[PDB]
C-alpha cells in the first residue's frame, strides 16, 4: 500500500528466522534500534508488528525516532522510544511503471502533525485558506495527497523503496516469538555438558531402557536429580550419569624407607584414568 | 444470530461427591517407584461438585455462566456427544479477550478474541448432520487460532482447566463407563493436553452443547441425555504414588483426614502403630483492638485560621 | 548539501582489479558509516559492502572474499576494491551514506552518481 | 532531463497586455501540473494560476481577478497565459514549474505548493506609469 494508509500486520504462533532475513541481497537497509541486529534471534518477544509501505528512496532516511520532515510529520511517525528493525529495499523493478506510477500517494499538507504510530484514513479536501473553502478544490484548497510518480529512468534515489518497519511489543505474558535456537549433534558414552530444551547439566549420556510417557520430557530420581532426558529431536530417552569423580590417595612406605609410592583412585574403573582394580 | 431459548423450568442446584478424582500430572517429569509430594491447585478429595443434567424427561437445558476463580474440573458422562465446547473470558460482552473452544463436526477450534455472546449460545444437529451454530455474532481482533485433524452412558471425559503465569493449561482423560449416574469411584490421572500462551484474564466461563431437532425453533428441540459436573480447584498439597511405568496410581489429599495428613508427613501410604506429631495448632485472632489514651487539648486553630487582622 | 563523488569506474579485463573512492563532503565523514551497493540493469539494487564508524566491515555472500572496503581518515575517503572480479559482476556501483547516527545496522540514506562497469575483451 | 523557456516579460506602461509562454521539452511525466508563481523584490514568491495536463483545468488566485487565462497548447508543448489590465502592484517575476499529478478516486487531482518538483527561471514584468 502507499504510505498514506500503511498496513499494520501482526505475526504470531511461529518463529522468526532473522538470520537469513538479514543476509539478504535485496535489503539495502536493515537498521535496528535498541537491539543487536544479529543477536535478536536469541531475544524472545511476544507480538511483532509490521508497518509496510512504499516510499521514495530519499525519504527512507525519515523513518527514525526524533526526526522531522515530511514522512515523519504527516504520514508515519516512529516513537522516540522505538525498538525494532526498519527494513528498506529498492523495488524499482516492479513498482515503477513506464510513464510514471500514480498509484502511490502521500500526504503533503495537513492541519497538524502526527503522534507516533498513527494512520489517517480520512482524506477530505484540505482547507488552509483563511476563507471558508466550502468544499472546493483550487487555490489555498489543494488536495492533501500527492503522487510519487516513479519512473525507471528517475534518479538513483528517487526510485520506489519498499519499507517494512518491525516493532516488537511485549504484553503481560512471557515472550512467545523467538529465533531459530539451533542444536548440535548428539554424542553418547563420553561425558559432555548439555542443554536439553533448557535443562542444563554435565554428564555421560547413554541409551536408557526405561520407558517414559509421551507428554513428560525428563525424569528425576529420589532427591530431585535428573537421571534421564528426552531428546527433543528424535524423542528417545537418554540416561544421565556424572562422569567419574573421586579421591586420589597416595600409599607411601615412609620416606625413611623409600620414596616409591602407589596411587589409589577411588571408585574409578580406571581403564579410563602395574594397574589393579 | 442467536435466539433466547424459552421453556425452561427452574430447579434447585444438585451436588454430588468426587470420589478420589481430578488428579493430574503437575509437571513433565518422569518418576518411577516414588512417592512425591506436590503443592498445587487441585480438586479436593471427597469434595461436593455441581451437577448439571440434560434430559428430555423443563428439558433441563442448564448452561450457567459459572465463576472461574482459580481453575475448573469439568467432567462429562455422555453417550451421544451432547456437549462439545467452552467459552471463557472476563466480561464476555466484546469488552475483553474471550477464549473459544469448539468441536462441532470435524476439528477443534481454539480462538481468542472478543465476541458478542448472547444468553443462550448453542449448537443444533438435525435428524445426522450438524445444522445450527449460534454462539457469537462478531469476531474482530483475534490473536490465537488453531485447528486439529478432521474426523467424524458409555463415555467418561475428564478435563482440568487452569490459567497461571500467563499460560492456559488443559488436561484431559477418557475412560469407559458402565454405570448409571453419580461419577463412579476409581482413580485415573489426567495427562496434559495443551498449554496455550494466551496471557489473558479468564474469570468467568460458560459451556456449549448441541441440541437435537427432528415444532418451532424456540419450542422444538431435544436436549439429549448427558451429564456434566463442575468443580473448582484450590491450593493443596498432595502425595502421589508413581508406578515403575511412570504413571500416577494413588494420591493422598494431605488435608482431609488426620490419617491422610499423617501419611503425607511420613511420605508413606502405610503408617505403622505409634504416635506421630503431624502439625501445629494456633488459635488465630478474630479482632483487632487499639486503646490509645484520652484525646484532649486541641490546637487553638481558630486563632491561626481566622487571623481577624489578616 | 551532502555531495558524494565516486571515481574508478570503467572497463574490466578478465580477472582485473579496480579501485573506487568516494570523497564525501558537507558532513562529518568520521562519525557516519559508508556503504557500497550494486545494481545490475534490469534488476533491483543489491548491496555489495558496508563499513562502520568503528572500522567494522560487512560483505555480501555472493561477493564474499572478493570485495574490500576501508576508510582513509586522513582524507575521509572510503575505498572499494574488487579483486579477481568475476565477469558476472556487470553492475553499477553506488556510494551510500548513513541517514542517521543512532541505531545498529546498515543505513543507506543517500546515494551517489554511481560508476558503471561492464566486461569487454 | 527537462528544459523550460519562459518568454513574455518586459517593462511597459500600465494598460498593455502580455502573454507568457513556458515551453517544455523532454518531459517524461504523463500527467503534470504547470503553474505560474510571482516574485517581487521585497515580496515573497507566491503562485497566481495553474493548469492541468490531464484535462486542461485551471486554478485562479486573487491576482487573476478573472483576467488571467491559461491555455496550454500541445501543438508546441508550451503553456500560454494572457494578462489583461495589468496593475502596478503586479510588477513581479513569473515562474513556471512542473509538478507530478495526483491520481485518487479514479480522477486526476492537481496540487500546487510552495515547493515545485521542477523549477525554471521566469521573466520579470514591469508596469511603470
Ligand atoms: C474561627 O475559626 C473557628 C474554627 O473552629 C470557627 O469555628 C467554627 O465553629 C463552628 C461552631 O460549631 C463550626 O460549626 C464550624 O465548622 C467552625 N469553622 C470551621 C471552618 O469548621 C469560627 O466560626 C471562626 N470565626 C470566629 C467567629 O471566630
Ligand atoms: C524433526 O522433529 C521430528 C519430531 O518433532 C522428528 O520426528 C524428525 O525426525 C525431525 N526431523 C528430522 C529431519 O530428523
Ligand atoms: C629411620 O631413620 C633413621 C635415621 O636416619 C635410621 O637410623 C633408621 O634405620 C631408619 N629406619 C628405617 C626403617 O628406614
Ligand atoms: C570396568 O569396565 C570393564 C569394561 O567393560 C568391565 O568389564 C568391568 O566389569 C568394569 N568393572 C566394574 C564394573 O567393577
Ligand atoms: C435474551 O434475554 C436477555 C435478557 O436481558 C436480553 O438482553 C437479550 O437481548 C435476549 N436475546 C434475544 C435474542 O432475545
Ligand atoms: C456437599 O454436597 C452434598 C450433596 O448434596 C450435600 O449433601 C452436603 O451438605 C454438601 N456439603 C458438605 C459439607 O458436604
Ligand atoms: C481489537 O482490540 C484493540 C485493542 O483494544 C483495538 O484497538 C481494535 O480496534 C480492536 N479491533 C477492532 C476490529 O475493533
Ligand atoms: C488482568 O488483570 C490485571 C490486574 O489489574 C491487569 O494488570 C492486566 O492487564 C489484566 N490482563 C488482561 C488481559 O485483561
Ligand atoms: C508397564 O505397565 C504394564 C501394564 O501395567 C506392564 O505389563 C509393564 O511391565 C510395565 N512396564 C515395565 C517396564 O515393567
Ligand atoms: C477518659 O475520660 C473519660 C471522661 O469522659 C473517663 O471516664 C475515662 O476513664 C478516661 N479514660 C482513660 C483511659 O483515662
Amino acid at each position: 500500500a502507499s504510505v498514506y494508509a500503511w498496513n499494520r500486520k501482526r505475526i504470531s504462533n511461529c518463529v522468526a528466522d532473522y538470520s537469513v532475513l538479514y543476509n539478504s541481497a535485496s535489503f539495502s537497509t536493515f537498521k535496528c534500534y535498541g537491539v543487536s541486529p544479529t543477536k535478536l534471534n536469541d531475544l524472545c518477544f511476544t507480538n511483532v508488528y509490521a508497518d509496510s509501505f512504499v516510499i521514495r528512496g530519499d525519504e527512507v532516511r525519515q523513518i527514525a525516532p526524533g526526526q522531522t520532515g515530511k514522512i515523519a510529520d504527516y504520514n508515519y511517525k516512529l516513537p522516540d522510544d522505538f525498538t525494532g528493525c526498519v527494513i528498506a529495499w529498492n523495488s524499482n523493478n516492479l513498482d515503477s511503471k513506464v510513464g510514471g506510477n500514480y498509484n502511490y500517494l502521500y500526504r503533503l499538507f495537513r492541519k497538524s502533525n502526527l503522534k507516533p504510530f498513527e494512520r489517517d484514513i480520512s482524506t477530505e479536501i484540505y482547507q488552509a485558506g483563511s476563507t471558508p473553502c466550502n468544499g472546493v478544490e483550487g487555490f489555498n484548497c489543494y488536495f492533501p495527497l500527492q503522487s510519487y510518480g516513479f519512473q525507471p529512468t528517475n534518479g538513483v534515489g528517487y526510485q520506489p523503496y519498499r519499507v517494512v518497519v518491525l516493532s516488537f511489543e511485549l504484553l503481560h505474558a512471557p515472550a512467545t516469538v523467538c529465533g531459530p535456537k539451533k542444536s548440535t549433534n548428539l554424542v553418547k558414552n563420553k561425558c559432555v555438558n548439555f542443554n536439553f530444551n533448557g535443562l542444563t547439566g554435565t554428564g555421560v549420556l547413554t541409551e536408557s531402557n526405561k520407558k517414559f510417557l509421551p507428554f513428560q520430557q525428563f525424569g528425576r530420581d529420589i532427591a530431585d536429580t535428573t537421571d534421564a532426558v528426552r531428546d527433543p529431536q528424535t524423542l528417545e530417552i537418554l540416561d544421565i550419569t556424572p562422569c567419574s569423580f573421586g579421591g586420589v590417595s597416595v600409599i607411601t612406605p615412609g620416606t625413611n624407607t623409600s620414596n616409591q609410592v602407589a596411587v589409589l583412585y577411588q571408585d574409578v574403573n580406571c581403564t579410563e584414568v602395574n594397574v589393579f582394580q | 444470530q442467536c435466539v433466547n431459548l424459552t421453556t425452561r423450568t427452574q430447579l434447585p442446584p444438585a451436588y454430588t461427591n468426587s470420589f478420589t478424582r481430578g488428579v493430574y500430572y503437575p509437571d513433565k517429569v518422569f518418576r518411577s517407584s516414588v512417592l512425591h509430594s506436590t503443592q498445587d491447585l487441585f480438586l479436593p478429595f471427597f469434595s461436593n461438585v455441581t451437577w448439571f443434567h440434560a434430559i428430555h424427561v423443563t428439558k433441563r437445558f442448564d448452561n450457567p455462566v459459572l465463576p472461574f476463580n482459580d481453575g475448573v474440573y469439568f467432567a462429562s458422562t455422555e453417550k451421544s456427544n451432547i456437549i462439545r465446547g467452552w467459552i471463557f473470558g472476563t466480561t464476555l460482552d466484546s469488552k475483553t479477550q474471550s477464549l473459544l473452544i469448539v468441536n462441532n463436526a470435524t476439528n477443534v477450534v481454539i480462538k481468542v478474541c472478543e465476541f458478542q455472546f448472547c444468553n443462550d449460545p448453542f449448537l443444533g444437529v438435525y435428524y445426522w448432520m450438524e445444522s445450527e451454530f449460534r454462539v457469537y455474532s462478531s469476531a474482530n481482533n483475534c490473536t490465537f487460532e488453531y485447528v486439529s485433524q478432521p474426523f467424524l452412558f458409555k463415555n467418561l471425559r475428564e478435563f482440568v482447566f487452569k490459567n497461571i503465569d500467563g499460560y492456559f493449561k488443559i488436561y484431559s482423560k477418557h475412560t469407559p463407563i458402565n454405570l448409571v449416574r453419580d461419577l463412579p469411584q476409581g482413580f485415573s490421572a489426567l495427562e496434559p493436553l495443551v498449554d496455550l500462551p494466551i496471557g489473558i484474564n479468564i474469570t468467568r466461563f460458560q459451556t456449549l452443547l448441541a441440541l437435537h431437532r427432528s415444532g418451532d425453533s424456540s419450542s422444538g428441540w431435544t436436549a439429549g441425555a448427558a451429564a456434566y459436573y463442575v468443580g473448582y480447584l484450590q491450593p493443596r498439597t498432595f502425595l502421589l504414588k508413581y508406578n515403575e511405568n511412570g504413571t500416577i496410581t494413588d494420591a493422598v489429599d494431605c488435608a482431609l483426614d488426620p490419617l491422610s495428613e499423617t501419611k503425607c508427613t511420613l511420605k508413606s501410604f502405610t503408617v505403622e502403630k505409634g504416635i506421630y506429631q503431624t502439625s501445629n495448632f494456633r488459635v488465630q485472632p478474630t479482632e483487632s483492638i487499639v486503646r490509645f489514651p484520652n484525646i484532649t487539648n486541641l490546637c487553638p486553630f481558630g486563632e491561626v485560621f481566622n487571623a481577624t487582622r489578616f | 548539501q551532502v555531495q558524494l563523488v565516486e571515481t574508478g569506474g570503467g572497463l574490466v579485463q578478465p580477472g582485473g582489479s579496480l579501485r573506487l573512492s568516494c570523497a564525501a563532503s558537507g558532513f562529518t565523514f568520521s562519525s557516519y558509516a559508508m556503504g557500497w551497493a550494486r545494481q545490475v540493469p534490469g534488476k533491483g539494487l543489491e548491496w555489495v559492502s558496508y563499513i562502520y564508524s568503528d572500522g567494522s566491515t560487512e560483505y555480501q555472500d555472493s561477493v564474499k572474499g572478493r570485495f574490500t572496503i576501508s576508510r582513509d581518515n586522513a582524507k575521509s575517503t572510503v575505498y572499494l576494491q574488487m579483486n579477481s572480479l568475476k565477469p558476472e559482476d556487470t553492475a553499477v556501483y553506488y556510494c551510500a551514506t548513513e541517514g542517521s547516527l543512532g541505531g545498529w545496522g546498515r543505513d543507506f540514506g543517500s546515494w551517489g552518481q554511481g560508476t558503471q562497469v561492464t566486461v569487454s575483451s | 532531463q527537462v528544459q523550460l523557456v519562459e518568454t513574455g516579460g518586459g517593462f511597459v506602461q500600465p494598460g498593455g497586455s502580455l502573454r507568457l509562454s513556458c515551453a517544455a521539452s523532454g518531459v517524461t511525466l504523463d500527467y503534470y501540473a504547470i503553474g505560474w508563481f510571482r516574485q517581487a523584490p521585497g515580496k515573497e514568491r507566491e503562485g497566481v494560476s495553474c493548469i492541468g495536463s490531464s484535462d486542461g483545468r485551471t486554478y485562479y488566485s486573487d491576482s487573476v481577478k478573472g483576467r488571467f487565462t491559461i491555455s496550454r497548447d500541445n501543438a508546441k508543448n508550451t503553456v500560454y497565459l494572457q494578462m489583461n489590465s495589468l496593475k502596478p502592484e503586479d510588477t513581479a517575476v513569473y515562474y513556471c514549474a512542473l509538478t507530478v499529478g495526483t491520481y485518487y478516486s479514479g480522477n486526476y487531482h492537481y496540487t500546487c505548493s510552495d515547493d515545485m518538483d521542477y523549477w525554471g527561471k521566469g521573466t520579470q514584468v514591469t508596469v511603470s506609469s
